[PDB]
This record gives C-alpha cells, structure tokens and sequence, in this order.
RNA sequence: UUGAUAUAGACAGCAGGACGGUGGCCAUGGAAGUCGGAAUCCGCUAAGGAGUGUGUAACAACUCACCUGCCGAAUCAACUAG
C-alpha cells in the first residue's frame, strides 16, 4: 500500500506541474484543518492547494524533471512547512485571495503569540457564574444587571510568551479572537519567475 | 487555594507518577519497567490514582 | 561484544582552559575554578588540539556496560565546563495551601531553615553543600534563588530543600504544599 | 443579533411525545420556548422525518422554524418503506451539498454508502455500485 | 531466529494538522468519535479511525492512529535459550 501511495503521489505531482506551469510555495502554518477544507472550499472553482512531505516533492522535481529544467530554482526553496497552489488565472488576485480569506483561529495552550491584544472595558453580558476564573487572572469585577463586567483596563498578552489555560478558555468564552493566522504565501513561481 | 500552575508543579513530584503493580514503587510517569530489585523490574505498571 | 574502539570529544570554548592530571580534569573558567577526578572508570582522556581546545576519551574494548560511561565523563565535563562560565540557577517555588511557608536565609546563603512548614511548631534547619548559596527571588513572591558552580553540589542542594519540605501521614495528592524546583536555569543567560 | 438567537439544535423528532421531549430541560437555556415552544416547533417537524429527527431551531422571538439540517442517516431511513435511486438523489441535491465536495461523482458515493445499514437499489448493497459508478456520473450538472 | 522500516529520509525527541455530511443510524434520560448494537463511506487529502485513551450528564478541552516540519544514519518489533 505504501509503495502504491508513493508512486501515485509521484504522477500525481508529475502530471499536474506538466498541466499547471505556475505555482506559490504556501507556509503551512499551525492551520486547522477545519480552515484547510474550507480554503479548498472556497477555491474549489479556481484552483487546488497540494502539499506533502518536503523531500517528497523534491525528488519528484529532481527525479522526473531533467526532461524541463529551469523549476529547480526551488530546490534551495522547500524548507519546512509549505504548500503548493495551482491556479491557471493572473498573480496578484490570487495572491490576495488566499491572503485576506484568514479564519479567526483560537489561542492554542502551549503556542507562542506574534501579536498584542487588550481587552478594552465593556460588560460581556456572560453568565454571572464564572466570576472565579477572573479573581485567579487577577482582575476584579462586579455583577451589572446581573452580569459579568470588567471595572478596568489591565494587560491580557503581550507577544512572543506562553499563555496560561485559565486565560485561553476565558480568551474563548468572552468570544474575542485572540493572535490568529492562516496560509500565509512566502514567495512565487511563475514559469520559472521569482517573486516573493 | 493554590495557583493552578503551581498545583500543576506539585502535582509533576506528587501526583504523575507510575506505581509497580508488584511492589507498589514509584516511578516517573515514563517507566516502562520497575527500577527496583525486589520485584524482579517487572513491566507490570499501573498509573498513580488520581484524586479527580 | 567487545568494541575497538568508541570515542566521542567535546569542544572548550577559549575562555576556559582545561588542565588534564590523570584522570582529574580542572577547568579554568572565569567564574572559578572547579576539579574533579575520574579515577573509577578506566579511559583515555587527552587534550586534542592548540588552536581550539578539543578533549577526546576512549575506551579500548569495553563492553556496552562499560561504553556508558564514555557520554557520561564527557557530559559531566559539559555539565562542568557550563558551570564555570555560565554557572546554575534552580529557581524554587515555594507552594502552600493555608500556612504560609516562611523561609529566611541565614548567613551567607550557607543555612536556610523553613519555619512555617503547614503549621508545626518544629523548625526545619537544612545546610546546602560548600560553595552553594541560596537567596530569596526578588522578582515575585516566594520563590528560592540558589547559584553555583557545580550541577552536583547545587543540584543535591535543593533536593535537599525539596525532601526536608514533605508532608507524613497525610495524602500526598492533596496537601500539595511543600518546596520543589521551579526550572533548572543558569546565570548570565549568556 | 437578529433579536433573537436560540440557535441551539434538538435531536427529537416524529412523534410528539410532548413529556418525553427535553425542553424543560433545555429551555432555561434561552426561556422563550417553554412547554408550548416545543408544542409549537414539533407540529411544524412532525413528520419528514418521523424519526430521531435532528432540527435546527431559529427562534421567532416566541416562534421557530424547525429547518431539519439535512445529515444522510435521517432521510434515507425515513423514505425507506428497495430502489430509491432517484429519491436518494434528489435527497442529495436538496442538502447543503458542500460536503467538501469537488465534483458530482464525488458526492454521490457520499450519499450513497452512507447507507450501509439502509441498503440500496434491489438485491445489492450501497459498495459494489460505488466501485464502478457510471451511471449518472455527471447527471446532475 | 523470523519479520519490519529507512537519503523517495527512518527511529527517538522537539512542533504543527488530527476534518464535512455527521452532534453518522439503533440505542436516549446524556452520550456528540470514545457506557451499550450494527456497520467502514465519501470528498479533501498531509492525515484524520463516521475513533486509541483522559474526560464532560452531555458538551467541550485535550491525547492517541495517521500525515507534515526540524533533526541526517541506521533503526524497530515479536520470539528464542545461556
Ligand atoms: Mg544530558
Ligand atoms: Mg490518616
Ligand atoms: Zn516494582
């Protein structure tokens, strides 16, 4: 079984580069894959996102592509987590399409943050039940029309550290999104052009 | 009244641990075999009870 | 199975020199100077080059027994070389759930005793190895400082602080109070 | 937000019941419905399906619309009474039909193996016609 | 001894995904992948079992099997009898 998924994964890159010439390499961030079948979802009448293992597609292109040279400038390229995108329309619109469609992914216990978010002071009009999960993030608040309100502005998360459980399930229950992010496009190949 | 990170660390020393289902040692929750003599390091291991 | 041969060298970095007597390595960092033979385990221990400071051991048929304690000299050496020019911090929190746990360090870090241990009136005296000192954390609330130069003598020191904090007769799931370290840390963070 | 939101679902359907359903149960959950919400959203849902009968309730500030949300499982054991080819096919097309779909040949083997327990057209069942499927393959396009 | 994996990159660690119908059907009082009875499909795939465990009345939140990233050379299993 193993040896058939490989070779068919072999063609099937195979076949599609020698049908779809232009591509993006496509960070494969911490992406849900809830978001991974609706990024399809809503590129399922334009084009095909396609990923594997990093050496996985690389002897695809070194193995079965002497025939066409000029795509192994990728070859430096595929460190990491990446992606390909195979659409046969223009650059730019595809390149932002990918881009502003980002989910609102929550706050992972255990991934570190790029971004600063502070609540600013509101009434969340939550349950008044679950006021103790506040007293041990250190803020205090007080029951409004019998409701949870915040009496002031203190420091949720600042970037680059590690997040607390507590904090994360309370990050969800107020519904604010927290640091989120999606398939993010490093760079481009387009018939053999570089561009990021 | 413990903050629940510090619990967490207690509970690292105290509670995650693994028993010897033949000699009731205690083990680091990744024992696969007992490290004592006494019951010939058998693989017979069971999880510490939890208090939940 | 007897090997040839196994072997496996660590590199020194240039402001710590290494001076080999038998068995005994002395280490020469900036933070002091620490020295520890290794006369139990037969081995071959050479310094390797001029330029940048190489120390090779071999161990010439040995057993996988004894091919252990090849890794285990040199990551002591590690362990010890880190020690002298970045030195070892186990931060210690200090957890309690009604008695609040007062320590106070003695002089010079050299004696620190535990007085407020889940309410008994015994005081809990508990001396930390030579050239270990403890201090309490500035940087929040109850947390023991200890520095020094070798993971040993730390190390041995705050499970000493870590055993003389325990609770008898009780449950151990519950009664979670006691002193137990926080992370194994250094100094100079260099 | 729409005045109203008591988005939460049911999975009781078919038979009234009345006592047997779990709104009390669930209605301090949003204290419109009460005992007559139920009255009121099961005549609707009464029947298609007669079964378990998972619904989605959007409230009406007193009132709700009970849109079934269209699984394989709650139809296809509710028109059993087999061929059903086209019955299972126009099921087919008047769901959500994302599926995660690609194609039409991809959703019909969705549908169509989903009934492993619910049998299929005649003497045969929902996996031989899957192998080779053929017929109708770009039928609803 | 037999078998298995591996530069088409094993293994172990460290880090991600772990889905749509579908909170699949008969169970119901709640079981939503995981108290019980049957099934095993689809698409997307990188993989996701209409589910290996923790667990929730249930949710949920985790873990797993399965793939992917870092790491670049051998590694793993079941037996056997001294
Ligand atoms: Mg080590
Ligand atoms: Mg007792
Ligand atoms: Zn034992």
């Amino acid at each position: 079984d193993r040896a058939t998924w490989k070779s068919n994964y072999f063609l099937k890159i195979i076949q599609l580069l020698d049908d779809y010439p232009k591509c993006f390499i496509v960070g494969a961030d911490n992406v849900g894959s809830k978001q991974m079948q609706q990024i399809r979802m809503s590129l399922r009448g334009k084009a095909v996102v396609l990923m594997g293992k990093n050496t996985m597609m690389r002897k695809a292109i070194r193995g079965h592509l002497e025939n066409n040279p000029a795509l192994e400038k990728l070859l430096p390229h595929i460190r990491g987590n990446v992606g390909f995108v195979f659409t046969k329309e223009d650059l730019t619109e595809i390149r932002d399409m990918l881009l502003a469609n980002k989910v609102p992914a929550a706050a992972r216990a255990g991934a570190i943050a790029p971004c600063e978010v502070t609540v600013p002071a509101q009434n969340t009009g939550l349950g008044p039940e679950k006021t103790s999960f506040f007293q041990a993030l250190g803020i205090t608040t007080k029951i409004s029309r019998g409701t949870i309100e915040i009496l002031s502005d203190v420091q949720l998360i600042k970037t680059g550290d590690k997040v607390g459980a507590s904090e994360a399930t309370l990050l969800n229950m107020l519904n604010i999104s927290p640091f989120s992010f999606g398939l993010v496009i490093q760079q481009v190949f387009d018939n053999g052009s570089i561009y990021n | 009244i413990i903050e629940p990170s510090l619990r967490q660390l207690a509970q690292k020393y105290n509670c995650d641990k693994m028993i010897c289902r033949k000699c009731y040692a205690r083990l680091h929750p990744r024992a696969v075999n007992c490290r004592k003599k006494k019951c010939g390091h058998t693989n017979n291991l069971r999880p510490k009870k939890k208090v939940k | 199975m007897k090997t040839i041969l196994s072997n496996q060298t660590v590199d020194i970095p240039e402001n710590v020199d290494i001076t080999l007597k038998g068995r005994t390595v002395i280490v020469k960092g900036p933070r002091g100077t620490l020295r520890r033979d290794f006369n139990h385990i037969n081995v071959e221990l050479s310094l390797l080059g001029k330029k940048k400071k190489r120390l090779r051991v071999d161990k010439w048929w040995g057993n996988r027994k004894e091919l252990a304690t090849v890794r285990t000299i040199c990551s002591h050496v590690q362990n010890m070389i880190k020690g002298v020019t970045l030195g070892f911090r186990y931060k210690m929190r200090s957890v309690y759930a009604h008695f609040p746990i007062n320590v106070v360090i003695q002089e010079n870090g050299s004696l620190v005793e535990i007085r407020n241990f889940l309410g008994e009136k015994y005081i809990r005296r508990v001396r930390m190895r030579p050239g270990v000192a403890c201090s309490v954390s500035q940087a929040q609330k109850d947390e023991l400082i200890l520095e020094g130069n070798d993971i040993e003598l730390v190390s041995n020191s705050a499970a000493l602080i870590q055993q003389a904090t325990t609770v008898k007769n009780k449950d151990i799931r519950k009664f979670l109070d006691g002193i137990y370290v926080s992370e194994k840390g250094t100094v100079q963070q260099a | 937000p729409n005045e109203i939101k008591v988005v939460y679902l049911r999975c009781t359907g078919g038979e009234v019941g009345a006592t047997s359903a779990l709104a009390p149960k669930i209605g301090p959950l949003g204290l419109s419905p009460k005992k007559v919400g139920d009255d009121i959203a099961k005549a609707t849902g009464d029947w298609k399906g007669l079964r378990i009968t998972v619904k989605l309730t959007i409230q009406n500030r007193q009132a709700q619309i009970e849109v079934v949300p269209s699984a394989s499982a709650l139809i296809i054991k509710a028109l059993k009474e087999i061929t059903f080819d086209e019955i299972v096919n126009i099921a087919r097309q008047m769901r959500h039909r994302s599926l995660a779909r690609e194609l039409s040949g991809t959703i019909k083997e969705i549908l169509g193996t989903a009934q492993s327990v619910g049998c299929n057209v005649d003497g045969r069942h929902p996996h031989d016609i899957i192998d080779d499927i053929n017929s109708g393959a770009v039928e609803c396009p």
